[PDB]
Protein backbone atom coordinates (compact mmCIF):
# COMPACT_ATOMS: atom_id res chain seq x y z
CA UNK A 1 0.00 0.00 0.00
CA UNK A 2 4.08 2.24 0.29
CA UNK A 3 4.70 -0.84 -1.88
CA UNK A 4 1.75 -0.22 -4.25
CA UNK A 5 2.18 3.54 -4.69
CA UNK A 6 6.56 2.11 -5.05
CA UNK A 7 5.02 -0.29 -7.60
CA UNK A 8 3.03 3.56 -9.08
CA UNK A 9 6.49 5.17 -9.36
CA UNK A 10 8.42 2.33 -11.01
CA UNK A 11 5.76 1.37 -13.61
CA UNK A 12 4.96 5.00 -14.35
CA UNK A 13 9.50 5.96 -14.57
CA UNK A 14 9.39 2.78 -16.70
CA UNK A 15 6.60 4.03 -18.96
CA UNK A 16 9.05 8.04 -19.15
CA UNK A 17 11.84 5.75 -20.18
CA UNK A 18 10.20 3.69 -22.94
CA UNK A 19 8.38 6.55 -24.69
CA UNK A 20 12.66 8.63 -24.34
CA UNK A 21 14.04 5.33 -25.85
CA UNK A 22 10.49 6.09 -28.45
CA UNK A 23 12.27 9.31 -29.29
CA UNK A 24 15.88 8.09 -29.29
CA UNK A 25 15.24 5.21 -31.78
CA UNK A 26 12.68 7.01 -33.91
CA UNK A 27 16.17 10.17 -33.97
CA UNK A 28 18.44 7.14 -34.55
CA UNK A 29 16.47 5.65 -37.47
CA UNK A 30 17.01 10.29 -38.89
CA UNK A 31 20.68 9.44 -38.20
CA UNK A 32 20.86 6.39 -40.48
CA UNK A 33 19.32 8.59 -43.21
CA UNK A 34 23.54 10.37 -42.91
CA UNK A 35 24.74 6.74 -43.03
CA UNK B 1 20.37 16.63 -34.06
CA UNK B 2 22.78 14.34 -32.27
CA UNK B 3 22.92 16.99 -29.52
CA UNK B 4 19.16 16.71 -28.82
CA UNK B 5 19.50 12.92 -28.92
CA UNK B 6 22.26 13.00 -26.38
CA UNK B 7 19.92 15.04 -24.20
CA UNK B 8 17.32 12.27 -24.36
CA UNK B 9 20.10 9.77 -23.62
CA UNK B 10 21.12 11.80 -20.59
CA UNK B 11 17.53 12.20 -19.50
CA UNK B 12 16.91 8.47 -19.89
CA UNK B 13 19.96 7.68 -17.73
CA UNK B 14 18.52 9.97 -14.99
CA UNK B 15 15.15 8.24 -14.97
CA UNK B 16 16.95 4.85 -14.82
CA UNK B 17 18.97 6.28 -11.96
CA UNK B 18 15.79 7.03 -9.96
CA UNK B 19 14.34 3.69 -10.91
CA UNK B 20 17.49 2.20 -9.55
CA UNK B 21 17.31 3.99 -6.21
CA UNK B 22 13.76 2.68 -5.92
CA UNK B 23 15.13 -0.83 -6.18
CA UNK B 24 17.86 -0.16 -3.63
CA UNK B 25 15.13 1.12 -1.31
CA UNK B 26 13.32 -2.10 -2.18
CA UNK B 27 16.25 -4.36 -1.42
CA UNK B 28 17.09 -2.51 1.75
CA UNK B 29 13.60 -3.28 3.17
CA UNK B 30 13.86 -6.99 2.40
CA UNK B 31 17.44 -7.09 3.63
CA UNK B 32 16.27 -5.79 7.05
CA UNK B 33 13.71 -8.60 7.36
CA UNK B 34 15.85 -11.47 6.10
CA UNK B 35 19.22 -10.43 7.54
CA UNK B 36 21.34 -10.19 10.69
CA UNK B 37 23.59 -7.23 9.76
CA UNK B 38 26.28 -6.23 7.26
CA UNK B 39 27.91 -9.62 7.92
CA UNK B 40 28.66 -11.80 4.87
CA UNK B 41 28.91 -9.01 2.26
CA UNK B 42 26.28 -6.45 3.25
CA UNK B 43 28.02 -3.46 4.79
CA UNK B 44 30.33 -3.43 1.74
CA UNK B 45 27.30 -3.54 -0.59
CA UNK B 46 25.82 -0.75 1.47
CA UNK B 47 29.03 1.35 1.25
CA UNK B 48 29.48 0.56 -2.46
CA UNK B 49 25.92 1.44 -3.41
CA UNK B 50 26.83 4.88 -2.04
CA UNK B 51 30.31 5.25 -3.54
CA UNK B 52 28.66 4.49 -6.98
CA UNK B 53 25.44 6.59 -6.51
CA UNK B 54 27.62 9.56 -5.69
CA UNK B 55 29.93 8.99 -8.64
CA UNK B 56 26.89 8.69 -10.90
CA UNK B 57 25.26 11.86 -9.48
CA UNK B 58 28.48 13.65 -10.27
CA UNK B 59 28.51 12.13 -13.74
CA UNK B 60 24.98 13.24 -14.53
CA UNK B 61 26.07 16.59 -13.28
CA UNK B 62 29.05 16.84 -15.62
CA UNK B 63 26.86 15.62 -18.49
CA UNK B 64 24.16 18.22 -17.83
CA UNK B 65 26.85 20.89 -18.13
CA UNK B 66 28.43 19.53 -21.28
CA UNK B 67 24.87 19.44 -22.59
CA UNK B 68 24.05 23.12 -21.94
CA UNK B 69 27.42 23.98 -23.50
CA UNK B 70 26.78 21.88 -26.55
CA UNK B 71 23.37 23.54 -26.96
CA UNK B 72 24.92 27.00 -26.70
CA UNK B 73 27.19 26.13 -29.61
CA UNK B 74 24.78 24.64 -32.15
CA UNK B 75 25.18 27.78 -34.29
CA UNK B 76 29.00 27.80 -34.08
CA UNK B 77 29.09 24.47 -36.06
CA UNK B 78 32.65 23.37 -35.15
CA UNK B 79 31.83 21.41 -31.98
CA UNK B 80 32.68 17.83 -32.98
CA UNK B 81 34.83 17.64 -29.82
CA UNK B 82 31.93 18.62 -27.52
CA UNK B 83 29.65 15.98 -28.91
CA UNK B 84 32.42 13.41 -28.62
CA UNK B 85 33.01 14.55 -25.03
CA UNK B 86 29.34 14.20 -24.32
CA UNK B 87 29.45 10.73 -25.74
CA UNK B 88 32.41 9.96 -23.38
CA UNK B 89 30.37 11.27 -20.55
CA UNK B 90 27.32 9.15 -21.29
CA UNK B 91 29.50 6.02 -21.59
CA UNK B 92 31.06 6.70 -18.16
CA UNK B 93 27.51 7.17 -16.71
CA UNK B 94 26.29 3.94 -18.28
CA UNK B 95 29.09 1.89 -16.77
CA UNK B 96 28.61 3.25 -13.28
CA UNK B 97 24.95 2.48 -13.63
CA UNK B 98 26.03 -1.00 -14.59
CA UNK B 99 28.14 -1.44 -11.44
CA UNK B 100 24.97 -0.41 -9.59
CA UNK B 101 22.78 -2.90 -11.40
CA UNK B 102 25.36 -5.49 -10.65
CA UNK B 103 25.21 -4.78 -6.90
CA UNK B 104 21.39 -4.89 -6.80
CA UNK B 105 21.40 -8.15 -8.80
CA UNK B 106 23.85 -9.54 -6.27
CA UNK B 107 21.66 -8.21 -3.50
CA UNK B 108 18.60 -10.04 -4.76
CA UNK B 109 20.59 -13.17 -5.50
CA UNK B 110 21.68 -13.24 -1.84
CA UNK B 111 18.18 -12.70 -0.53
CA UNK B 112 16.41 -15.14 -2.83
CA UNK B 113 18.98 -17.88 -1.95
CA UNK B 114 17.84 -17.85 1.68
CA UNK B 115 14.05 -17.93 1.25
CA UNK B 116 13.08 -19.35 -2.15
CA UNK B 117 14.03 -22.26 -4.37
CA UNK B 118 15.93 -20.87 -7.39
CA UNK B 119 14.28 -23.57 -9.53
CA UNK B 120 10.72 -22.36 -8.86
CA UNK B 121 8.23 -19.65 -9.89
CA UNK B 122 10.25 -18.13 -12.74
CA UNK B 123 13.74 -17.97 -11.12
CA UNK B 124 15.58 -20.21 -13.61
CA UNK B 125 14.52 -18.03 -16.49
CA UNK B 126 15.39 -15.03 -14.33
CA UNK B 127 18.98 -16.28 -13.84
CA UNK B 128 19.49 -16.87 -17.56
CA UNK B 129 17.88 -13.56 -18.49
CA UNK B 130 19.97 -11.68 -15.95
CA UNK B 131 23.06 -13.50 -17.15
CA UNK B 132 22.41 -12.80 -20.87
CA UNK B 133 21.63 -9.14 -20.49
CA UNK B 134 24.74 -8.80 -18.37
CA UNK B 135 26.94 -10.27 -21.13
CA UNK B 136 25.05 -8.24 -23.74
CA UNK B 137 25.68 -4.91 -21.95
CA UNK B 138 29.30 -5.74 -21.20
CA UNK B 139 29.73 -6.30 -24.94
CA UNK B 140 27.98 -2.98 -25.82
CA UNK B 141 30.16 -1.14 -23.22
CA UNK B 142 33.32 -2.77 -24.58
CA UNK B 143 32.26 -1.69 -28.10
CA UNK B 144 31.44 1.77 -26.88
CA UNK B 145 34.87 2.14 -25.23
CA UNK B 146 36.38 0.95 -28.55
CA UNK B 147 34.23 3.43 -30.54
CA UNK B 148 35.01 6.38 -28.29
CA UNK B 149 38.79 5.86 -28.63
CA UNK B 150 38.39 5.74 -32.40
CA UNK B 151 36.14 8.78 -32.73
CA UNK B 152 38.59 10.73 -30.60
CA UNK B 153 41.20 10.21 -33.28
CA UNK B 154 38.90 10.50 -36.32
CA UNK B 155 38.15 13.97 -34.97
CA UNK B 156 41.70 15.21 -35.54
CA UNK B 157 41.63 14.77 -39.35
CA UNK B 158 38.72 15.00 -41.82
CA UNK B 159 35.21 13.89 -40.83
CA UNK B 160 34.46 10.85 -38.67
CA UNK B 161 30.73 11.70 -38.53
CA UNK B 162 29.61 8.13 -39.17
CA UNK B 163 31.43 6.99 -35.99
CA UNK B 164 29.61 9.55 -33.84
CA UNK B 165 26.32 8.30 -35.33
CA UNK B 166 27.42 4.73 -34.77
CA UNK B 167 28.41 5.46 -31.20
CA UNK B 168 24.98 7.05 -30.50
CA UNK B 169 23.53 3.73 -31.50
CA UNK B 170 25.96 1.94 -29.17
CA UNK B 171 25.00 4.01 -26.15
CA UNK B 172 21.33 3.81 -27.14
CA UNK B 173 21.38 -0.01 -27.15
CA UNK B 174 23.26 -0.28 -23.79
CA UNK B 175 20.58 1.82 -22.17
CA UNK B 176 17.75 -0.39 -23.59
CA UNK B 177 19.65 -3.35 -22.19
CA UNK B 178 20.08 -1.83 -18.73
CA UNK B 179 16.34 -1.11 -18.93
CA UNK B 180 15.61 -4.85 -19.34
CA UNK B 181 18.03 -5.54 -16.55
CA UNK B 182 16.11 -3.09 -14.46
CA UNK B 183 12.79 -4.80 -15.30
CA UNK B 184 14.28 -8.13 -14.20
CA UNK B 185 15.44 -6.72 -10.87
CA UNK B 186 11.95 -5.27 -10.32
CA UNK B 187 10.49 -8.71 -11.02
CA UNK B 188 12.87 -10.33 -8.44
CA UNK B 189 12.20 -7.88 -5.66
CA UNK B 190 8.45 -8.18 -6.43
CA UNK B 191 8.75 -11.96 -5.86
CA UNK B 192 10.70 -11.54 -2.67
CA UNK B 193 8.35 -8.88 -1.29
CA UNK B 194 5.41 -11.22 -2.08
CA UNK B 195 6.99 -14.13 -0.23
CA UNK B 196 8.30 -12.50 2.89
CA UNK B 197 6.31 -9.24 3.43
Amino acid sequence: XTWEAWDRAIAEYAARIEALIRAAQEQQEKNEAAL
Amino acid sequence: GIVQQQNNLLRAIEAQQHLLQLTVWGIKQLQARILSGGSGGWMEWDREINNYTSLIHSLIEESQNQQEKNEQELLGGSGGSGIVQQQNNLLRAIEAQQHLLQLTVWGIKQLQARILSGGSGGWMEWDREINNYTSLIHSLIEESQNQQEKNEQELLGGSGGSGIVQQQNNLLRAIEAQQHLLQLTVWGIKQLQARIL
